[PDB]
DNA sequence: TGACGTAGGTTGGTGTGGTTGGGGCGTCA
């Protein structure tokens, strides 16, 4: 996260650690939708082009931290995980159209005063938020610049961005599945996720009910705050059926 | 999920995060 | 100079590492 701050603790106790088994090694955010279950962006497991392809017994899940390193006794919470479970129309061979998986967890985890889960919108609360201009949150360990990394968990705040602005700032095949957010250059502010940042959520706060529904998840960028560059979010809700339908199994 | 998105430490106390109303005033 | 002995934190303790950092401070060899 670039031109972000040190988060307040328990200030996004959805906030999930994707952590590698060996070499011990932080991968990529995640977010926590329920007791049992685990939201991350999928290129965080399958990524051919790099040759990932990570299995369950490869991988654990931190809940509850702050710390990007040490273990925070009492405070996280540590799981090992049932199943994966990747949007079977996951592309990776062009644009991360549908990057989001599923992670279930060995053993649903407790909620506490670091540890709750986050709501998924409707039709009518993404139709009402998820518009341009309209600010969001991310969060996560990832790098603070493209050329290091934080100590505790950073927050910053984008506005999102026109489709059309998304898609005449990239090469890559945009898709209805992805939105694109960040500052342009007269606005004169900053802000971006970065490497590292992936699977993490970007939520909003509802001004009708007061509840923070996530929005996105992190899936892509060119370079970190880059001049004229917007982050990309998979389209949480549109893929809310996937979701459903796999919770319900 | 039944209780999801009020965090413990703000909406349960009634408190504000430092930047959430950054948030909340862009919806004009 | 330095190391014993000793004290919470987003948290224990015959604790000061541990699946984890480094407290703050006066003694004392
Ligand atoms: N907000 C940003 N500026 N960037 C966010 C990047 C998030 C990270 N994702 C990535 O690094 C993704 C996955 C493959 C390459 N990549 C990228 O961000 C590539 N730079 C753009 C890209 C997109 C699609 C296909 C190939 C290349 C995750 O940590 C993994
Ligand atoms: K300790």
């Amino acid at each position: 996260i670039v031109e972000g701050s040190d988060a307040e603790i328990g200030m996004s106790p959805w906030q999930v650690m994707l952590f590698r088994k060996s070499p011990q090694e932080l991968l990529c955010g995640a977010s926590l939708i329920s007791d049992r279950w685990v939201l991350t962006a999928a290129h965080c497991l399958l990524y051919p082009p790099w040759d990932k392809n990570f299995t369950e017994n490869d991988l654990l899940v931190r809940i509850g931290k702050h710390s990007r390193t040490r273990y925070e006794r009492n405070i996280e919470k540590i799981s090992m995980l049932e199943k994966i479970y990747i949007h079977p129309r996951y592309n990776w061979r062009e644009n991360l159209d549908r990057d989001i998986a599923l992670m279930k967890l060995k053993k649903p985890v407790a909620f506490s005063d670091y540890i709750h889960p986050v709501c998924l919108p409707d039709r009518e609360t993404a139709a009402s938020l998820l518009q341009a201009g309209y600010k969001g949150r991310v969060t996560g360990w990832g790098n603070l610049k493209e050329t290091g990394q934080p100590s505790v968990l950073q927050v910053v705040n984008l506005p999102i961005v026109e489709r059309p602005v998304c898609k005449d700032s990239t090469r890559i095949r945009i898709t209805d599945n992805m939105f694109c957010a960040g500052y342009k250059p007269d606005e004169g502010k900053r802000g971006d996720a970065c490497e590292g940042d992936s699977g993490g959520p970007f939520v909003m706060k509802s001004p009708f009910n007061n509840r923070w529904y996530q929005m996105g998840i992190v899936s892509w960028g060119e370079g970190c705050d880059r001049d004229g560059k917007y982050g990309f979010y998979t389209h949480v809700f549109r893929l809310k059926k996937w979701i459903q339908k796999v919770i319900d199994q | 999920e039944a209780d999801c998105g009020l965090r413990p430490l703000f909406e349960k106390k009634s408190l504000e995060d430092k930047t959430e109303r950054e948030l909340l005033e862009s919806y004009i």
